[PDB]
């Protein structure tokens, strides 16, 4: 009955998150609202998330991504893929069909199905930024819509990004709310006005 | 592409054993109340023909099955009684896996809230009508007095007095009530009496909205709560 | 070469379970209203002998099956109530794939439009008679007064007053009405009054056309809307 | 519930479409009407669509054809072959029986059945014009009549022609209305007069 911690912890490496600009077009596949600290994106579409640090983490460091429900009444509930989509061939072989969050582009990804908590998570090795670039970029895939009956079922989620040493010890944490939908741009504008 | 969603009949003949179900629909996989019901019976699920909190309290784990939130007598009885409102997709995913799913991942929303101006998810709540003494005034047994009396009572009300609008002689003690729930057929004498006794008078919408929000809301936080409000 | 189109009987006994059908026809694979209804039954489809929005609103997914668009009472009731008008070929194709087909690809036309002068496709629409106050006048209970009163109401009318042409004493308030739907048996007193009260008066073709087009059209946009219009 | 886009987009290559002239004889198998930007043609008859461009697209580029219903009330519904015709041997094997649009003559033609939208599309590789010619001609086949019950069912459609890079990114878009019918020329004249 333990809800993973979601408190911002820049840590010793000064860990921060970065996203890409995308405006509010309806053809936009992923857009992030600084105002809401919430990413709006579509099913199975690429979601770039940027890792920024002030000091370089020693190789052997990992980056974990995990989804938890945002509402207090559901926090203890495990976030998973609805049955309908578990029964779909989109399985790239690497990712267990029950995982909401996936990583594309990286061949060293591991999937954790936590025997004690029962939560799902996807982790990859930490890699320094690319030369000529100030940040490591990981590409995430959300395999269900926020509305999926049987899955997220309309409940908003938070994605927690964790920086860990090889032994799993916390080095840093950040997080952002996510809404997987048909019109990311449209929904971003709608929600930003609602403030 | 339609059986796909539907799912098969449960191979495990006792998949829903120990459960009772109440089905309704309003007026996104089309909801086939017939096939869904055969799926439940094929798994020994018990089919309740009308709300009954006897079996829902002792004999079975009752669930209301529907395609979305509704404003029906049965939806209200369940929201008021804490019987969960579940999507029929739960029955289908359960037959598909020949294994009971977590209905907590299939909850239907409670309903449309006038105050919030949007659909509200369902969340745990206290009896909204706990220890409320109600006086129901209307010119229809079934539809109003029989209907709301039941809903208010299972909603934790201490007492509900039915009193036929016109066809009833005002020999009651209006001071003993907290609220008068009524419609446009309310006798001017009662309104005038309530006004002086400072006892609030509302419309059924007040009751429904409390059921949807999950709490006792303002007797006057919205026009539709005036007993005399008409479409327009 | 005639069984070919027809298709077989369903094989799958529960093919149409949860569906209810209403059948009609006028007065392109020959429409066999006999084989069709037997195919339906073999699939546990429910056969509605007459229109009933009770079952169509809470119990079954209702569909009207015919060979083409019609001008029968059932066709009109379905257009007025939002029940889909589907081609019997949907039944035939389904009994063939032993799987339900998407009825949305088999919608019949709504009907022939006078104003447009062509057959019009059906498309979603608001209640064409929403909150309308009608006065029905005729010398025939069944065929007119009963017939149209039911269609108007199902289509959204706020009220319909049935008034037997001759056999009826004019103690009505013609100002409360929006329209008078009548035929050549309309008493001249009613007409002279309606005129003086600026109350428009029309034939049943006005109603029919409203149902075909999907909206309330001009009381006088076509001669046939005159209640006294005669063949000729 | 996303309706594929139909906005003209000539793009960086200046992509335009072209059609052959074919008057209004009753023997004509495919006739285009500029006034309506509409092609009238017969079942399974060859329909030549010409691809014009100002700059030559890099090879690896693709041309995707897709049909969407034209009327708003039906745009979200997927255009497909009626069941009656799916049950017909005209299946050149290459083409899944459920596709309305086919391409003849080419051999590199692929048939997309989109797992998320459910729409059908047919895409072949882009090829530069023929020497002595100013445009690339693609031959399309429409396997059902606009009137097929259980199919287009009298609903008019639009064919959306898309120029894509090898990664699926949009490069160009154009479109025309289509009526598959018994008498192309007769109908063309009838509809042009109704203006
Ligand atoms: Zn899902
Ligand atoms: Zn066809």
């Amino acid at each position: 009955s333990s809800v993973p911690s979601q408190k911002t912890y820049q840590g010793s490496y000064g860990f921060r998150l970065g996203f890409l600009h995308s405006g509010t077009a309806k053809s936009v596949t992923c857009t992030y609202s600084p105002a809401l600290n919430k990413m709006f994106c579509q099913l199975a579409k690429t979601c770039p998330v940027q890792l920024w640090v002030d000091s370089t983490p020693p190789p052997g460091t990992r980056v974990r991504a995990m989804a938890i429900y945002k509402q207090s009444q559901h926090m203890t509930e495990v976030v998973r893929r609805c049955p309908h989509h578990e029964r779909c061939s989109d399985s790239d072989g690497l990712a267990p069909p029950q995982h909401l969050i996936r990583v594309e582009g990286n061949l060293r990804v591991e999937y954790l199905d936590d025997r004690n908590t029962f939560r799902h998570s996807v982790v990859v090795p930490y890699e320094p930024p690319e030369v000529g670039s100030d940040c490591t970029t990981i590409h995430y895939n959300y395999m269900c819509n926020s509305s999926c009956m049987g899955g997220m079922n309309r409940r908003p989620i938070l994605t927690i990004i964790t920086l860990e040493d090889s032994s799993g010890n916390l080095l840093g944490r950040n997080s952002f709310e996510v809404r997987v939908c048909a019109c990311p741009g449209r929904d971003r504008r709608t929600e930003e006005e609602n403030l | 592409a339609l059986e796909e969603q539907r799912g098969p009949l449960p191979l495990n003949k006792t998949l829903f054993l120990g459960y009772a179900f109440l089905l309704t629909m309003a007026t996104i996989p089309p909801f086939n109340k017939q096939y869904t019901e055969s799926q439940l019976r094929a798994g020994a699920g018990y089919i309740l023909e009308d709300f009954n909190e006897a079996q829902c309290n002792t004999a079975y784990q009752c669930l209301l099955i529907a395609d979305q939130h509704c404003r029906t007598r049965k939806y209200f009885l369940c929201l008021a009684s804490g019987i969960p409102c579940v999507s029929h997709v739960w029955v289908h995913d359960s037959c598909h896996a020949n294994q009971l799913q977590n209905y907590r991942n299939y909850l239907l929303p409670a309903g449309y809230s006038l105050e919030e101006q949007r659909i509200l998810d369902w969340q745990p709540r206290e009896n909204p009508f706990q220890n409320l003494k109600v006086l129901l005034v209307s010119d229809q047994q079934q539809n109003f007095l029989e209907l709301w009396s039941e809903i208010l009572m299972t909603g934790g009300a201490a007492s509900v007095k039915q009193h036929h609008s016109s066809a009833h002689n005002k020999d009651i003690a209006l001071g003993v009530f907290d609220v008068v729930v009524t419609d446009p057929s309310c006798p001017a004498s009662v309104l005038k009496c309530a006004e002086a006794l400072q006892l609030p008078v509302v419309s059924q919408e007040w009751v429904i909205q409390c059921l949807i929000v999950g709490e006792r809301i303002g007797f006057k936080q919205h026009p539709k709560y005036k007993h005399d409000y008409v479409s327009h």
